[PDB]
């Protein structure tokens, strides 16, 4: 099975500041047919379902603004918040999806 | 040159459904350039497929 | 515009039988598999079943109450769990593969 570990757990935020959030595999998600990293980025407000942010490790999701960016290849992926804002008070996790047995991160819970 | 590769690898895309196929081809037809948009789209619904 | 909708809420007592729909609309269904997570209230993967076929696979720790259907005709996906156990308590979401996540369905056992 392939292991994901995120990085902490939870952040404090200041309006605006920069928040990087990293999350380590335990063997490579690169496929060698298309070159993709097999690693997905989601965003999870309480009582709501989870939201694509970035997908194939470094590609942004239409409709994300384009402060969320996500980089990384073969094992170490991270996720970046140029200026994290109001609305984005929410729980992060990676997820991927190489394998059969998918496996998620613990998550990262952004609050102030 | 590079989009004549995205011509091949779409083309020899293993199990991808063939109306979908043709409409990548054929958007690559269209507008040569937009390359690496309609490999994404490949490479995107190729890793869902049953 | 690709959509997921699920059943609504669940409230159940210990050894019953829940079952849950999860009806799909925006996309060839019978191309793209349909996976099923469990986030307690982390995430945990309980599998997928392909579409085509109606075959499913199912994790390690989902291999017993779990079981995997379709109606294809309603473009329709079903999650069905036996014997519900206090740890059954969780939402369940279908998820088209990692691109689109369903709703989610919020099931207790007491």
């Amino acid at each position: 099975d392939i292991q994901l570990t995120q990085s902490p757990s939870s952040l404090a935020m200041s309006g605006g500041q920069k928040v990087t959030m990293r999350c380590k595999s335990s063997q490579s998600l690169l496929n060698s047919r298309n070159e993709r990293n097999y690693l997905a980025w989601y965003q999870q407000k309480p009582g709501q379902s989870p939201k694509l942010l970035v997908y194939f490790a470094s590609i942004r999701e239409s409709g994300v603004p384009d402060r969320f960016i996500g980089s990384g290849s073969g094992t170490d992926f991270t996720l970046t918040i140029s200026s994290v804002q109001a609305e984005d008070l929410a729980d992060y996790f990676c997820l991927q999806h190489y394998n059969t047995p998918w496996t998620f991160g613990g998550g990262t819970k952004l609050e102030i | 040159k590079d989009q004549q590769s995205a011509f091949y690898e779409i083309l020899n895309m293993p199990n991808l459904n063939e109306a979908q196929r043709n409409g990548f081809i054929q958007s690559l037809k269209d507008d040569p350039s937009q390359s690496t948009n309609v490999l994404l789209e490949a490479d995107k619904w190729a890793s869902l497929q049953n | 515009q690709i959509q997921l909708v699920q059943s609504g809420p669940e409230l159940k007592k210990p050894g019953e039988t829940v079952k849950i729909s999860c009806k799909a609309s925006g996309y060839t269904f019978t191309d793209y598999s349909v996976h099923w997570v469990k986030q307690v209230p982390g995430l945990k993967w309980m599998g997928w079943i392909n579409t085509e076929t109606g075959e499913p696979t199912y994790a390690d720790d989902f291999k017993g109450r779990f079981a995997f259907s379709l109606e294809s005709s309603a473009s329709t996906a079903y999650l069905e769990i036996h014997n519900l156990t206090n740890e059954d308590t969780a939402t369940y979401f279908c998820a088209l593969g990692w691109l689109h996540w369903g709703l989610g369905t919020t099931l207790t056992v007491s």
